[PDB]
RNA sequence: GCAGAGGUUCUAGCUACACCCUCUAUAAAAAACUAAGGACCACACGA
């Protein structure tokens, strides 16, 4: 491993593996947080550091739900098989606040919101933040052009873009949805 | 608060009839300015009406008599 | 071709844990010991996407 | 949450009544083997905590 | 009637220590043990990070060049950071380490009021000599568990869930006391597995107080 | 379009989607009474939003209805207090996804809960035939005074103790409370506290909490059982009966009317169903509801204290 | 950081002088159970009382053997003897035994209250005597002791009933204050023998626990 | 909208069921009033 980073991993291949011409390094650009087909997160986490001898076929970086090259769907958690005050009545499950405190089962969810400017009648929709009759706090999160700044925490009902009905059409966070704009 | 209506069904045998008689009294209590005869223990009008039936303060016959008396009072107001 | 119960008993015996697999447990709230020692161990747990 | 004699609180408490009817007796075996594995891990950790 | 004392407070290890309450009568010892364990696990003053501002990243869900772990991984590591503060309630700690080698709590700039219990604890790994990391971590005292969403300005500041509880695992053992003059007396030994930020005897005394003022309500005015 | 499930008459006329309605997963929450249930705070604000707007206008906190709409979006403390008033006596219908029988929809008094999941009282879970394997219940809010009175009079769970199909209690305890009672109402040949004489069931409970006597040790304790032989009059009878400590403790839960013989058995599932049926037959429905709720509470508590556990050994 | 919501006793409903249902609205999350559990054990097993059930056998070789001429069984009399509350005597030791009896149910009144015996319930019946001439059993429970002590650990031997509270139940429900995370609300139901009022018993239990925590008050 | 005209605002605001105000040629002093286009088919999942 010549160089390792959360974004990318550089392996310097052994000379025997190396082809005679134009060879000697293998660069793997790890995919960072990306929107999954089921709205989860595909995160590629490196599991090796500098100088670690990596053999052919070895796993350089764990994928989502992957731990040191082993599939890790969930968390091995402490289980007590007892009926506790009826909280676990039919098949219900108690969980300690310790689990939430340690973020044991917390999961990142990626939701992709698309606002489309269209060639409407009486002029096209305007993506620029020309929208009137809006709160100043909502405009503050938006940039000059109306697009929300990267990494700005937003809450359901907050404006994210600046689409204007040709003379209020701007996309807003769906209610109950919150979080940074990756 | 009445969480059980069994005493009210004793007062009105049909039980389905108890919903109808209580509804008329409750409507009188809410839409109309009618004082709750039963003391209001932080109760909504529907519960007060059920309590009045359980008390026996209000029954289908009693509600009819009160409505007839109000009609007579309206004639007295007309003078 | 997985482990038989005897192998699990031996593995428990390797640790300080009782071979029976039942560990005496105490209520968090009252602080009174439960009768009939309960089963405690780590089982893999999955959160499902039906949040 | 309930705690054993060592004081470690159990994170998840499950109804044991699902085991008899829904005959997934493996989860009990799974729990026992997980306890044995964590006992091994705890002895290793105790050896590692000290020198 | 007899009243207990912390006759012995032994620090078997930095993380966890055992506290003994010898003059306890029958029945009283078990009650005090259970109540003390619950009050200690539930609500004790503690110090934990609550807001982190990495200079080079905008949001937690991103990577920084030259850092092996993710920014969110950095926040997860920093959440369980052993910090004690005395004096002012909130303090901002600055970390600036450059070059290769994993950064540690020792790398953080040392201030007079705050001393790190566990400098050896690892935050992230700097895998590039050229790359460097700069951050300002804000630590305040609180109780119990405070989710990040519950708390609360610019996009740079990252909110991290705060776990103010200094005690991790607590157990009390009730055994017969060694006193010979009066039998049936049972000493109480309480072991507290803590992050190290809280003093054992001080934590026990503080929990006893909190119980007392909560108990003072029951007695009539 | 005219015919079939796709067809409008089946598609809409027969079944019309309704306003003031919502779905969420189910949660136990045993602490609730049988008549009441658990309702999410956020869900209630959306479900009762017109009632909230009206109450705000009557209070005068909102001068106009547009202001009331803004206040609901703000979710200020005043809006939550208004929600508590509307939630206090507006019954909410709770409907299981497959409504095979009338019991599938039962109204309940809504109680605000921090969690985002509807809580259904455990005894009525068996009536719904629902489980907690991520089952989802549609929740509807009756509006009119006729609707609310209809809900409280008939729809409410307390009214439907017995299943319409058979004159038997459909709120029969199902899983955990029955196990806890069976552990409680059990006999051991030898256990600590065996052979003692106890003043009353209160003394049995005090001994059990002290730990001097176990739940399932047999003792000679007097029981004051009231007999309904006189129609409408309770005749007290006190006698020394050889029973377990646990059965003595459960006797406090039982009302005065019922005889002590019913508790003196093992009290399994058919036994507890017969107990509930006898309670309904002899005493009123309201005493039966209180008895069922107390049964559930005591069973859960003593099952948790029992520490029942399944193991390979 | 040391400021926790302090419970206020919103209601102290007394269904009977013996039965009370004190409730505190605020408390703290997971504190209602802690205070409730601590209070329950302290009054149940550590609150002292002056009822020594064990008394001198009269006219019976064995406690199990039943004396003739009295309708009640000897065990039934023993259960009644445990029931008599007997207010705390100034002298800690048991000093009073009176067996005076009359035909029909013989109440606690005949034994009387010599010195500080102060029997709580004269009405309570010790036993039923079939024969007017026969005078037997009765006697008085006057030794101070803490909690319930069984006959096996402690003439005629009866399990002691020193504990003032016959039964106590602590129940916790989640009640938020204004707009806040729900906090434990604890209601304690206490039935006392009658030596002290249930509210007074709660006060006595609180002081007893406070004395244990007195050393660690952080000055 | 007293009829015609204009209207604070809290999108738009004599009809959508609407509603109110002031004013006399044309806009400007003021508070109380009210719910939006979603069709079909496949796949998958959860009950
Ligand atoms: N819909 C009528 C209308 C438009 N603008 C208004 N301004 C005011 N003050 N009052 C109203 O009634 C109206
Ligand atoms: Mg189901």
């Amino acid at each position: 491993v010549q160089y390792v980073d959360a974004s990318r991993i550089v392996i310097k291949v052994n000379e025997d593996e190396m082809y005679p011409g134009e060879a000697g390094i293998d660069i793997y650009n790890l995919t960072k947080y990306t929107r999954s087909n089921q709205n989860t997160c595909i995160n590629q986490m490196p599991c090796v550091s500098l100088g670690e001898p990596v053999e052919r076929g070895d796993v350089l970086a764990d994928g989502p739900s992957t731990d040191l090259g082993e599939l890790a769907l969930g968390q091995n958690m402490r289980v007590a098989f007892m009926p506790w005050n009826g909280y676990n009545f039919e098949d219900s499950i108690l969980v300690s606040e310790r689990v939430v405190q340690e973020d044991r089962f917390t999961t990142i969810h990626i939701q992709e919101l698309a606002c489309v400017s269209r060639d409407t009648k009486l002029g096209p929709e305007e993506i620029t933040a020309d929208i009137p009759n809006v709160g100043e706090a909502a405009l503050s999160k938006l940039d000059e052009s109306g697009i929300v700044y990267i990494g700005a925490e937003v809450t359901g009902g907050d404006i994210l873009v600046g689409k204007v009905t040709p003379k209020d059409s701007s996309l807003r966070v769906p209610n109950g949805v919150s979080g940074t704009v990756i | 608060a009445r969480v059980t209506v069994q005493d009210a069904v004793e007062k009105i045998g049909n039980r389905f009839d108890l919903v109808l008689v209580a509804a008329r009294r409750a409507r009188q209590m809410q839409v109309g300015g009618k004082d709750p005869l039963v003391p209001e223990e932080n109760d909504k009008t529907t519960v007060i009406a059920l309590r009045e039936i359980e008390e026996g303060l209000i029954n289908n016959q009693i509600l009819d008599v009160r409505e007839r008396q109000e009609q007579q009072e309206q004639e007295a107001a007309e003078l | 071709d997985g482990a038989k119960e005897a192998e699990i008993k031996e593995l428990l015996k390797l640790g300080d844990l009782p071979t029976s697999g039942q560990i005496r447990l105490y209520d968090g709230r009252t602080g009174e010991q439960f009768e009939r020692p309960v089963t405690v161990g780590y089982m893999y747990m999955l959160k499902l996407n039906h949040l | 949450m309930p705690y054993d004699e060592n004081g470690t609180p159990v994170d998840i408490v499950l109804n044991p009544l699902g085991v008899p009817s829904r005959m997934n007796i493996g989860q009990i075996l799974e729990t026992h083997l997980g306890m044995a594995a964590k006992g091994i891990g705890d002895k290793i950790n105790a050896m590692l905590k000290q020198q | 009637f007899l009243k207990p004392r912390l006759v012995d407070i032994e620090q078997v290890s930095s993380t966890h220590a055992k506290v003994t309450l010898e003059p306890l009568e029958r029945g009283f010892g078990h009650t005090l043990g259970n109540a003390l364990r619950r009050i200690l696990l539930s609500s004790m003053p503690g110090c934990a990070v609550t807001e982190v501002e990495i200079d080079g990243v905008l949001h937690e869900y991103s990577t920084k060049e030259g850092v092996q772990e993710d920014i969110l991984e950095i926040l997860l590591n920093l959440k369980g950071l052993a910090v004690r503060v005395q004096g002012k309630d909130e303090v901002i700690l600055t970390l600036n380490k450059s070059g290769i080698g994993p950064v540690t709590a020792a790398d953080i700039t040392h201030d007079g009021d705050v001393e790190i219990v566990k400098p050896q604890h690892v935050i992230c790994h700097l895998t590039d000599e050229n790359a460097s990391i700069s951050m300002r971590i804000k630590v305040q005292r609180g109780r119990g568990y405070v989710p990040a969403s519950t708390r609360i300005r610019p996009i740079g500041r990252l909110l991290v869930d705060a776990c103010y509880s200094p005690v991790e695992r607590i157990a009390y053992n009730v055994e017969a006391a060694r006193v010979e003059q009066r039998t049936d007396l049972d000493k109480l030994v309480i072991e507290m597995e803590t992050n190290g930020t809280i003093d054992p005897e001080e934590a026990i005394r503080r929990a006893a107080t909190i119980l007392a003022e909560q108990l003072e309500a029951f007695v009539d005015l | 379009m005219i015919k079939g499930k796709q067809g409008r008459f089946r598609q809409n006329l027969l079944g019309k989607r309704v306003d003031y309605s919502g779905r969420s997963v189910i949660t136990v929450g045993p602490y609730l009474r049988l008549h009441q249930c658990g309702l999410p705070k956020k869900m209630a604000l959306e479900l009762f939003k017109p009632f909230i707007y009206g109450k705000l206008e009557l209070r005068g906190l909102a001068t106009t209805i547009k202001a009331a709409k803004k206040m609901v979006e703000r979710e200020e403390a005043v809006v939550w207090d208004i929600l508590d008033e509307v939630i206090r006596e507006h019954p909410v219908l709770l409907n299981r996804a497959p409504t095979l029988h009338r019991l599938g929809i039962q109204a309940f008094e809504p109680v605000l809960i921090e969690g985002k999941a509807i809580q259904l009282h455990p005894l009525v879970c068996a009536a719904y035939n629902a489980d907690f394997d991520g089952d989802q219940m549609a929740v509807h809010v009756p509006l009119t005074l006729e609707a609310q009175l209809e809900a409280r009079a008939l729809m409410m769970s307390t009214n439907n103790i017995l299943s319409p199909a058979n004159g038997e209690p459909i709120i029969v305890p199902s899983q955990d409370v029955v196990l806890g009672l069976y552990y409680m109402t059990r006999d051991c040949v030898n256990a600590k506290g065996e052979g003692m004489v106890l003043t009353g069931p209160k003394e049995a409970e005090r001994l059990y909490r002290s730990g001097l006597a176990s739940l399932h040790a047999r003792v000679k304790v007097r029981i004051t059982e009231y007999e309904k032989d006189a129609n409408g009059e309770l005749v007290a009878k006190t006698s020394l009966k050889d029973t377990t400590v646990g059965r003595a403790i459960l006797w406090m839960i039982v009302p005065k009317g019922l005889p002590y013989s019913i508790v003196n058995q093992a009290l399994g599932k058919k036994a507890i169903s017969k107990m509930l049926n006898t309670c309904y037959r002899i005493l009123g429905l309201k005493p039966t509801v209180i008895f069922a709720d107390q049964i559930m509470y005591t069973g859960f508590a003593y099952a948790a204290r029992s520490g029942a556990s399944v193991g390979i050994d």
